[PDB]
């Protein structure tokens, strides 16, 4: 099976330089073009720069957006594809993608990358606050209840949420997170039937990977 | 540079219909070298990478439904999908390889269903949050159609609209509803002078405002 990883994105301060690789497997990386493309949050996709194969002497192309100031290498011998960001600026935060490519000669399948996240700012890593969302304590009863969790004040993206470690999946909105004081906040819901909280267990897992910190939060009726 | 245009930008269809989406160049994509319109079609479904669907305009990536149907020539290019599904929900994107690479903006492709109205819940400051001196309210607005939708929110019956921040999760593909988060974040020490909270969420499968409430004295 065909394989691209990209790795070494991350948090950046503006004007600094970043390094991302994409490690290949499955295929003869030296007989292949290899393509960077980025997308900011909730922008379009933005295709970079190629990086030729073998016969067409490893030579470069790039988008003029970054021409200049961002190279594109390979380490043949391990096959590897980099991006080499130099003068970074707060534009250039998005998901970096590795994608195989090619001159359309010849009919080959796509491969892309699950990617890799740049974040350019001035903001520190900072990890997030989880507080538990229980009902008022005057709330009363029904068939379905809703519980949450409120994920405040972290940096950079991502967060993820899981409930009972992912044993209530079903009924669970988690929204996009938001930016406030130059922090990250963001809200999770949960609906399960009333017969099964607080009776059992409800407890939100808040992963943030980027401070290596996970938060278990149990859900506990107020009073 | 070649420049590539999408249209529309957005388009809704019900289950079962066809779509159809424009891209178009600023110059011809054919290399008549070898005959062929170097114009390729993408499907990115949120949160997912990128997944090329056709190539050479019309020619389907193996193992792609042949409900996704690629035509055109030279400067015009039209994607086509037949009997749209659920899960097809996202976001295409054309790209031209005639010079160099350059995708499109993109058109987001959202699937219709039967209006309904949003569960709303309402949730005070946690006390875990108030000891470190924050205070903030959260309405959830789950499951509703369409995506348009208004919350007010209201402190001993009067209005608020700063520290109010709403946030919508992306078309659930499963049931195709929308939900949104609205939380309203005050000091502790405005928390604390007032009594009586309230969100209204105003959609139009009913006139009647559905409000959520709470009220510190009970």
């Amino acid at each position: 099976e065909v394989k691209l990883v990209e790795s070494g994105g991350g948090l950046v301060q503006s004007g600094g330089s970043l390094r991302l690789s994409c490690a290949t497997s499955g295929f003869t990386f030296t007989d292949y073009y290899m393509s960077w493309v980025r997308q900011p949050p909730g922008k379009a996709l933005e295709w970079l720069g190629f990086i030729r194969n073998k016969a067409n002497g490893y030579t470069t192309e790039y988008s003029p957006s970054v021409k200049g100031r961002f190279t594109i290498s390979r380490d043949n011998s391990q096959s590897i594809l980099y991006l080499q960001m130099n003068t970074l600026r707060a534009e250039d935060s998005a998901t970096y993608y590795c994608a195989r490519d090619h001159d359309g000669y010849y009919e080959r399948f796509s491969y892309w990358g699950q990617g890799t996240l740049v974040t350019v700012s001035a903001a520190k890593t900072t990890p997030p606050s989880v507080y538990p969302l229980a009902p008022g304590s005057a709330a009363q009863t029904n068939s379905m209840v809703t519980l949450g969790c409120l994920v405040k004040g972290y940096f950079p993206e991502p967060v993820t949420v899981t409930w009972n470690s992912g044993s209530l999946s079903s009924g669970v909105h988690t929204f996009p997170a938001v930016l406030q004081s130059d922090l990250y906040t963001l809200s999770s819901s949960v609906t399960v039937p009333s017969s099964t909280w607080p009776s059992e267990t409800v407890t939100c897992n808040v992963a943030h990977p980027a401070s290596s910190t996970k938060v278990d939060k149990k859900i506990v009726p107020r009073a | 540079d070649i420049v590539m245009s999408q249209s529309p930008s957005s388009l809704a269809v019900s289950a079962g219909e066809k779509v159809t989406m424009s891209c178009k160049s600023s110059q011809s994509l054919l290399n008549s070298r070898t005959r062929k319109n170097y114009l390729a079609w993408y499907q990115q479904k949120p949160g997912q990478s990128p997944k090329l669907l056709i190539y050479w305009a019309s020619t389907r990536e193996s193992g792609v439904p042949d409900r996704f149907t690629g035509s055109g020539s030279g400067t015009d290019f039209t994607l086509t999908i037949t009997s749209v599904q659920a899960e097809d929900l996202a976001v295409y994107y054309c790209k031209q390889s005639y010079n160099l690479r350059t995708f499109g903006g993109g058109t987001k492709l959202e699937i219709k269903r039967a209006d309904a109205a949003p569960t709303v819940s309402i949730f005070p400051p946690s006390s875990e949050q108030l000891t470190s001196g924050g205070a903030s309210v959260v309405c959830f607005l789950n499951n509703f159609y369409p995506k348009d939708i208004n919350v007010k929110w209201k402190i001993d019956g009067s209005e608020r609209q700063n520290g109010v921040l709403n946030s919508w999760t992306d078309q659930d593909s499963k049931d195709s509803t929308y939900s949104m988060s609205s939380t309203l974040t005050l000091t502790k020490d405005e928390y604390e002078r007032h009594n009586s909270y309230t969100c209204e969420a105003t959609h139009k499968t009913s006139t009647s405002p559905i409000v959520k409430s709470f009220n510190r004295n009970e």
